[PDB]
């Protein structure tokens, strides 16, 4: 599968508006149903995801929409230049956000897993918590219900013995 | 089901309130249950207890009605039956501005007065009587290409 | 008497209506002067750029890359015509090349310039009062209502462009020649007509004398006609001004189309093997861009 | 409002009537009154010779 | 005049086309209410959103007694407009707002047009460079 | 001059059925006044809010709380203080609903509450500083008053222009009589108003002087109704009493206690001034008879000045 | 008076009514333009 | 001047005014050939 | 009624209609 | 059972709301029957007491009925124009019958005299079912008829409009309690009450009931009624070339 | 009562104004009937005394009566084009009779001589009811006939135009007491007088 | 500093005015207004810091410092109105169709906003809803 | 029949054999592409609108979803030979006045 981290604000928009979650990995669909700021915030939320996913089980972290847009802007086609214009807007909006939320600094997020098919693992970035001393341990303890949600879902397809050897399984044990 | 339909007693006890069946035969109304009552138009120039002679008493039991039963002020004059040459024509006047019940300004506050004044009741060749016929006066109006405004 | 107060109240209300409109039209004129100065620069650049591409393509100087570059050019146009800044109203459809809508807008402009004369005559009629009932120019009043009605129809923005038939698609630069003749709203005529009308009413402050009922009735009709005319012309003027702004955007969009197309030619033959004609063409195009930039600067 | 329980529509107008004297038999005053509005479609109601 | 009836009475005045009517009807309610509701000073955005939406939904419940509005779509618009409002009070204020409220004549389009022709940075990219090139100064001082 | 709404003829009629008329409703105001003073002992009466979260000096409101249960739901402002430093209290239970979660009352109708605290703020300024600012609020209050009252009478009774002009003079003098106690009785002080009324109405001095010479006392709305019938050069109105003016003006507003507030405005100056302020500072009150007359005669430049002058009168009473 | 359902205090609305004409109608005026004698 | 074109032409029609050639395409209406 | 049942007083005054139209037009300009 | 009436109120509220909608349809169609009889008879002048509606005393009652069988109305050549040909056939039929009705009724005079605006005209409402309405819009129409009259479109799923289109005028801008609306719905808050009724003296059940309290009133005695059928035959089958194919010997 | 009616007295002027409009319609229609009779009979040359009109002695009187049954006039193939085709059918029929009537009549020469303006021609008015005007008012962009003649459309709601379209020439620019207008309305101020008559 | 300032195209005599706007935004982005305070103490602090920052304009090219303060003060007052809530169609339009609003709205959402905001009667209808809400928003529990 | 909503809406099924030789009528070949595409789409519209009305599907959707103006969005399920014809031009997702 592929984990797609998005802020709660973006997730609730998708659920309220009724945006097909299946096609959020297809660049051509997400850019039509997603605002420029939402796309930038998804990038920022991916870059703030602290956990290492079980690559040994073919569980990858999604490539941010900005990179996908940047790549398509360099590939010949009938929409290439519209995609380049979108890229420029994403960079300016992303820089605008980075200059505003730079003060966030020392905090960690709660994550909620919303499985969508076997090729997409929506990870909702919820309320922040302040964590300056050993934020790695604080993040682990806070995300207990995120770790067991991931374990429950990958045990649907992956062998139990293999999942038991992942860092995600370990994080669950360390939390409780 | 809430309509106040004047009901004829099968025994004839209140037959003097209704139009002689020889002019306007009675017709039957049924409710959602198997209970059936007989309805006829009220005779013009009549005094009666309007609620007491309604289907509300003769539908289930004669003495169901009590002081708690009241009439909606928002009533109307629905039909007039006009006699023409021995035959009767039914005029529907239900929605006309003159068919509306009005408050009685002098007397009890719960008195409603109807004052229906109309010069525009049409009898013409296309008119039929209560029984569907168009003989007699109407037939002569048809062949003369005339209409009456009663 | 109460008649004098009625007349004076109406006159103050009319002058207040003009005072609000005059300020709005002055703001429009100030903005239009800025736009007109920049619009001249844009059109010159578009005419020069259009000629350069006409020469570039007609002589087949691109060689085998012609087809590929043309596809890119279409992609550029598609990215510009879909710019959300371009509203779905028929006003912008006309500004971006549509012919039927443009003709209607021009006709409306030309008619408004003449109905303004009627507005002055209505006010002058009031001066003649303060039985002499003028025949009144209610005719042109029917027309200004129809023109304002059509202006509202044109300016309406639909949820989707598909609601407009023959809306300009990616092929909006092909009709750029229609942008040569700048569309000018009758802003100067409005200010003259409104300022003269306001001053004429200002000179009625001293009324005096009891008036005949036939004079007051005739004044009343004139006041009502002027009120209707002012609202009608306001609707027309705003729509005609919107087209001036839309045409400015359309001219900028065509210039951007040509600018981006030239950039693709430069990049394409910097990656591939350039010819001498290509470098000469690009230097000529760069001169056009430089003159444009210097004009704005 | 439930306290009102109804509405009244009051229609003022100016009537064009006919100059008619009251007859001795006097079943009714034969005064052909028509709303002035009708004159916009059928002005003949205003004809006076 | 219950708010549900007054808002419905006004919404009836919008021009009609066809089924697109529910998208423009919902949008206008979202625009008016998202921008009209005052913010409480003691709340952060997270709490202000939950409170503002709770009232917005209650308003729709009253409006839907008079005129049909799609509830889920109206909330979608409401949250988007509310986030824009929150961004403006904490974030960057567009120069069109300074211009609209306040000698201001040359507009942003006027510079974005030149940048597009020369294929250089536009106003927003320059604005991003400004703040970035200023980040060190503001952080250093107080 | 009237200082508190309860001193006006309308309140005397509504709240004093026995001997109603020229008799203060003592048995009603003292009962609700005592209830407020007793409630202040267990729960102090909170101040009245205004504008941007500020309070009014020497003010209070009865909030929708369980403690304030013995107080009857009164409408007009009650004075629970003395003459030198009166503390005015308004019943907010008709205007605010209590929140069940936090406990902070919330305003149900903003313009109705806005009306209440502007009238109080202007009334406090009057009570403490005296009737000085009322004479410098511009020419709008007086032009609105005589156009409003005469407009309704002229349409209702099909009055000729001469009667309308006479009513304008009567109403203009009455309005000033409510601003200066020396203008309530016949005399040379009434004649001093002729230059002012002519300037306002553009009526020749000869007409105005002829009307004023015949006027009697103007102490209340009952005197106004009498003079309108007596010296209005018309018999179609009959013999008007204050009860007739109340029926004419009642439909000129809307909202909580809208009929009382308009009737009180005929005598209580702070109430009348506030109504015009709301007519210029609101758009919901656009369909009413009073609002049409305010906007009809108010010019853009004068209306702005009026609002600014009232805002200073209100804000000068902030804590 | 078991049921005191409202009968009298109805909400009454006054319907507008105002006629006008501009000398002879514009139809007649264009065909027979006015000359003042 | 170059807006003297016939109203309501057939699709695919071509019309020449003032050195400008106009094709009446079904989608875009009147558009110059080049 | 509002004013009274006299049919003459029920008729709306033309001068008031003209003033009303002026007031409504000016109100719209203040909003716009 | 000891529960609040909340869900019950919702169930009764929707039921009442449906009845109000169905009552409007029945009132509209029954009023059209009233116009048919009055306009059939010799009533071509305004008069009080002929039909309900405050404006029957200022304008002429007008009613026109036409049946549309589209296989006998539509002229079509190409398949890609078939949609527009169907749409135009219906709108042109309405214009042909509506123009003389708009003139004959003197409705403009009534609206102008009542509103006080001498340049105001009614805006017509095209009331049809959820099939016919889909054919009345044509993109470039601007909701505009011949010279200046505009129309709006609404649709119902009521069985009683299975193939009906009714054209009724309303004021272009609606005001609160406005007389110039074709009809008006006078609504009073619906009463819901819960009593432990022991009906019959033997059975016992608490009866939660909703009592509607509202009235539908018609104001303008004007309508045109169209019966429109044959959509499937003119769109689902060849019209031009198929008829030529039948000329083969 | 001293002054009872304020707005009702205005109905005296409106009553007069509407009657003036109706008189124009009767005069028009009665004149057309009189003209039809003269042109129907052997009067195709200028003469004095045959009919009212100052120009009847300088121009040939002309009247063309055409009954247009649209079924026999229109031809169309599509339905979306039928509005344009029926609107053009009406206008084309007017042109069919108007041009030879303009040529056969001498009205253009009469205008050139009477006005003194050698570049002036008559402008035609399409006088119709609302039902027909709806079809003629296709757009304000046209209002032009073949080469140089222009026209305008004037509509009435008078009962006497149940199904009539009448085209009449006027001067393109109308002046005071201008003889070249199809007709004139000679108006003298209407007096409104009051006196307490003791009638009866 | 000067590297990026030289990226702004020269436009008439406005070179000193557009950079004044850019600087006012650049500072106002990173000095927030704490919702806790009213527009006096937090406002004076934000303005004082801005004026202190202007002390380094000698490193810049074309900054009109008097206008830059005017723009900065306008930003703070606009934020005050947004916190309290806005209904004026002249400002609501400016917010709804703006460079910020086009980043939070999708293409389809903008198309809808552009259909309502640019309607022929938007300003009147929007103003009426502003009063309908301002008078009754407190009635909603 | 199978289907949870068979008790809330009327079952509706319409079968039409779109033998294009009996449906298409044109005069020029350059319009043939649009005429074939329109002939299929117009026949769907002809049979769809009465099925939408008569099935009472809109009422069922509104009650279940809780929205007063929500309607079904229809899907054209076809192979890759027919799906080609469906122009899909730009949006052109509209069936008529209110359905997509």
């Amino acid at each position: 599968t592929q984990v797609l981290v998005m802020p709660k604000a973006v997730f609730e928009s998708y659920k309220t508006a009724g945006v097909q979650f299946n096609k959020l990995l297809d660049t051509n669909y997400i850019v039509s149903e997603t605002s420029v700021n939402d796309l930038a915030e998804i990038h920022q939320a991916l870059t703030a995801f602290p956990f290492l996913l079980p690559e040994k089980l073919d569980i990858k972290l999604a490539v941010s929409p900005i990179i996908k847009v940047a790549e398509l802007g360099e590939i010949d086609g009938p929409e290439q230049f519209k995609m380049k214009d979108l890229h420029n807007r994403l960079e300016s909006r992303l820089a605008t956000n980075e200059l505003r939320d730079a003060g966030n600094r020392n905090l960690v997020y709660d994550y909620y897993l919303y499985p969508v098919d076997e090729n997409l693992w929506v990870a909702v970035q919820q309320s922040a918590h302040i964590a300056s001393s050993d934020p790695r341990r604080v993040s682990i303890q806070l995300n207990h219900t995120f770790f067991d949600s991931m374990i429950n879902e990958m045990l649907n397809t992956r062998p139990r013995e293999s999942v038991a050897s992942t860092q995600i399984f370990t994080y669950y044990l360390e939390s409780c | 089901s809430i309509a106040l339909i004047p009901a004829l007693d099968p025994a004839g006890s209140n037959a003097d309130f209704f139009v002689d069946p020889a002019l306007v035969p009675p017709y039957t109304i049924k409710n959602e249950q198997n209970l059936t009552i007989t309805t006829a138009p009220l005779k013009a120039n009549v005094r009666l207890d309007l609620m007491g002679n309604s289907n509300a008493n003769l539908l289930i039991q004669r003495g169901m009605l009590e002081v708690s039963d009241t009439i909606d002020p928002a009533g109307r004059l629905k039909n007039l039956f006009v006699l023409l040459g021995g035959k009767v024509v039914k005029f529907k006047v239900d929605r006309l501005p003159r068919a509306v019940f009005q408050p009685d300004l002098v007397g009890d506050t719960r008195n409603a007065v109807i004052r229906f004044d109309s010069d525009d009741l049409v009898v013409s060749g296309d008119t039929t009587f209560i029984d569907g016929s168009a003989d007699g006066v109407i037939n002569d109006l048809k062949t003369a290409k005339l209409s009456l405004r009663l | 008497a109460t008649i004098i107060n009625t007349l004076k109240t109406w006159f103050e209300k009319l002058m207040e209506l003009f005072a609000k409109l005059i300020r709005w039209i002055s703001d429009f004129k100030k903005r239009d002067v800025v736009v007109a100065t920049r619009y001249g620069k844009i059109v010159r650049a578009v005419d020069q750029a259009r000629t350069l591409f006409q020469e570039l393509l007609v002589k087949n100087r691109l060689g085998n890359r012609k087809d590929a570059l043309l596809e890119k050019f279409d992609a550029i146009a598609q990215s510009i015509i879909d710019d959300p800044k371009i509203l779905a109203s028929r006003i912008y459809a006309a500004a971006f090349g549509s012919v039927y809508y443009q003709k209607e807008i021009i006709n409306i402009n030309n008619e408004a310039r003449t109905e303004l004369g009627t507005m002055e005559k209505l006010v002058g009629t009031i001066i003649e009062y303060v039985d002499y009932r003028a025949l009144m120019p209610i005719a042109n009043i029917r027309e200004i209502g129809k023109l304002a009605t059509r202006c509202n129809e044109l300016s309406t923005v639909y949820p989707d462009r598909s609601s407009i038939p023959d809306f300009p698609d990616k092929n909006f630069w092909k009709n750029s020649h229609l942008l040569k003749d700048r569309f000018v709203a009758p802003l100067d005529d409005l200010l003259k007509a409104y300022r003269n009308s306001s001053d004429a009413l200002r000179k009625l402050k001293q009324l005096s004398r009891n008036y005949s009922q036939e004079t007051i009735d005739a004044i009343g009709e004139s006041v009502q006609l002027i009120n209707t005319s002012l609202e009608g012309m306001r609707r027309i003027t705003d729509t005609m001004f919107e087209y001036s702004q839309a045409q400015y955007l359309a001219a900028s969009c065509v210039l951007n189309y040509y600018g981006k197309c030239a950039q693709v030619v430069s990049e394409d033959y910097k990656i591939h093997g350039f010819n001498d004609a290509i470098r000469e063409w690009q230097r000529r195009f760069d001169k056009v861009i430089d003159d444009f930039k210097r004009g704005y600067a | 409002n439930p306290i009102e329980g109804g509405v009244v529509q009051v229609l003022p107008y100016i009537a064009v009537m006919k100059d008619v004297y009251h007859e001795v038999s006097g079943v009714k005053m034969d005064n052909e009154e028509v709303n002035m509005v009708e004159a916009y479609r059928d002005p003949s109601i205003l004809d006076d010779e | 005049q219950q708010l549900g009836f007054e808002l419905s009475r006004i919404l009836k005045q919008l021009p009609n086309l066809g089924g697109s009517d529910r998208k423009t009807r919902a949008m206008l309610l979202a625009n008016a209410v998202a921008l009209q509701i005052p913010f409480e000073t003691l709340l952060d955005f997270d709490e202000q959103q939950d409170k503002a939406v709770a009232k917005f939904k209650k308003i729709l419940s009253k409006v839907n007694e008079n005129i049909a509005v799609d509830t889920k779509l109206a909330v979608t618009y409401f949250n988007n407009i509310l986030r824009i409002r929150q961004s403006l009070i904490t974030g960057i204020t567009d120069p069109c707002l300074v211009k609209a409220v306040l000698n201001d004549y040359l507009t942003v389009d006027d510079v974005n047009i030149v940048s597009a022709v020369v294929n250089g940075p536009d106003y927003n990219r320059i604005q991003a460079d400004m703040g970035n090139a200023l980040n060190q100064l503001i952080g250093s001082i107080d | 001059m009237f200082l508190l709404p309860y001193e006006t003829t309308v309140c005397k009629t509504l709240y004093n059925p026995t001997g109603g008329g020229k008799l203060y409703p003592k048995q009603y105001v003292d009962q609700i006044e005592n209830a407020i003073k007793k409630a202040n002992v267990y729960l102090p009466i909170p101040p009245v809010d205004a504008r941007n979260g500020e309070t009014l000096e020497h003010s209070g409101q009865i909030t929708p709380v369980d403690d304030f249960e013995d107080i009857k739901k009164f409408t007009q402002i009650v004075n629970i203080g003395d003459r030198d430093n009166p503390k005015l209290v308004v019943d907010a239970r008709l205007y605010k609903k209590i929140e069940q979660r936090t406990g902070i009352p919330r305003i149900i109708q903003q313009n109705e509450w806005q009306f209440q605290y502007i009238r109080m703020a202007l009334n406090i300024k009057l009570l403490r500083e005296g009737p000085d600012f009322l004479h410098r609020l511009g020419d709008i209050p007086v032009k609105v008053f005589y156009n409003w009252i005469s407009g309704i009478l002229t349409q209702k009774y099909s009055l000729p222009p001469e009667s309308t002009q006479a009513i304008w003079v009567i109403c203009a003098v009455y309005y000033f009589a409510m601003q200066d106690d020396d203008l309530t009785e016949p005399g040379q002080e009434r004649d001093r108003l002729i230059p002012i009324i002519s300037r306002l109405t553009y009526i020749p001095a000869g007409f105005i002087a002829d009307v004023i010479d015949t006027l009697g006392p103007l102490h209340n709305a009952g005197d106004l109704a009498y003079e309108i019938s007596t010296n209005g050069r018309s018999i179609r109105m009959g013999k008007l009493k204050f009860s007739d003016l109340q029926l004419l003006v009642s439909p000129s507003w809307f909202g909580t206690a809208s009929r009382e507030n308009v009737g009180v405005a005929l005598e209580h100056m702070p109430t009348y001034i506030t109504l015009i302020y709301m007519a210029l500072a609101d758009r919901s009150y656009r369909k009413t008879v009073l609002s049409q007359k305010v906007e009809m005669i108010s010019r853009s430049d004068d209306a702005s000045r009026f609002i600014n002058l009232v805002n200073e009168a209100v804000s000068s009473q902030f804590v | 008076n078991y049921n005191e359902k409202s009968q009298r205090d109805f909400r009454v609305v006054t319907i507008g009514y105002n006629l006008a004409a501009s000398r002879q109608d514009e139809f007649a005026e264009r065909i027979y333009p006015t000359t003042v004698i | 001047t170059t807006k003297d074109l016939p109203t309501d032409p057939e699709p695919g029609d071509t019309y020449h005014v003032n050195g400008v050639d106009w094709i009446y395409q079904e989608d875009g209406g009147w558009v110059t050939m080049q | 009624l509002d004013h009274g049942y006299d049919a003459t007083a029920l008729l709306e005054t033309t001068e008031d209609i003209i003033t009303g139209e002026l007031d409504d037009h000016l109100e719209s300009l203040s909003v716009e | 059972t000891d529960e609040g009436p909340g869900e019950v109120v919702k169930a009764l509220t929707v039921n009442t709301n449906i009845r109000n909608s169905n009552n409007a349809v029945k009132r509209m169609l029954n009023y059209l029957a009233q116009l048919r009889e009055v306009v059939h008879n010799g009533y071509n002048r305004p008069k009080f007491g002929i039909i309900e509606g405050a404006l029957s005393a200022v304008m002429r009652p007008t009613y026109r009925y036409k049946e549309l069988d589209l296989e006998k109305v539509i002229d079509t050549i190409k398949s890609k124009d078939r949609w527009d040909d169907v749409c135009a056939a219906i709108l042109n039929c309405v214009k042909a019958e509506l123009f003389p009705a708009h003139r004959d009724s003197n409705i403009e005079a009534a609206f102008r005299v009542i509103s006080g605006n001498q340049d105001e005209t009614p805006m017509y409402l095209f009331c049809s079912d959820k099939e016919i309405a889909n054919y009345l819009m044509t993109k470039g129409d601007d909701r505009t008829l011949g010279a200046y009259l505009k129309y709006d479109i609404v649709s119902t799923n009521n069985q009683l409009f299975d193939g009906k289109l009714v054209v009724i005028p309303t004021r272009a801008v609606q005001q609160e309690n406005d007389i110039l609306s074709w009809g008006q719905f006078f609504y009073v808050s619906t009463v819901i009450a819960d009593l432990p009724i022991t009906r019959g003296g033997h059975q016992v059940t608490r009866e939660i009931a909703a009592i509607p309290f509202n009235l539908h009133v018609n104001n303008i005695p004007f309508a045109l009624e169209f019966k429109i059928t044959g959509f499937q035959k003119v769109m689902g089958e060849t019209q031009f070339n198929g008829k030529l194919a039948d000329l083969k010997p």
